């Protein structure tokens, strides 16, 4: 299974975080197993149904 | 006290914590469901014994 590199997701400044405008706690949620998160949403789906 | 939504409150927010120690938020991931008695372990064995051999009569 894929794994994160630490570099760059722990540090002074998360880069990350920054690329995808996530706060680092919420990062670290995320890539330690403790919160989901939405990969992606349909919308026309939605929209009609 | 015992009610008033004081108790319950602080429970979900306790529950919805970080735990960065992985043994300790293993610990609490495991601390979910509840325990068992004979008959249930026997009904479930059950379950996975007409399991089985549903699978194998479909192969």
């Amino acid at each position: 299974a894929p794994v994160t590199h630490i570099w760059y997701f722990k540090g002074v400044p998360s880069r990350l975080g920054y690329l995808l405008d996530l706060a680092p706690k919420d990062l670290e949620k995320i890539i330690y197993f403790a919160a989901y998160v939405i990969t992606s949403v349909d919308e026309e789906m939605r929209h009609n149904e | 006290e015992d009610e008033s939504e004081a108790l319950r409150q602080a429970r979900k927010d306790a529950e919805l914590t970080a735990s960065a120690d992985s043994v300790r938020a293993y610990l609490k991931q495991i601390g979910k469901v509840a325990l068992l008695n004979a008959e249930e372990e026997v009904e479930l064995a059950k379950r996975i014994e007409a399991g089985l051999y549903a699978t194998q009569l479909m192969t």
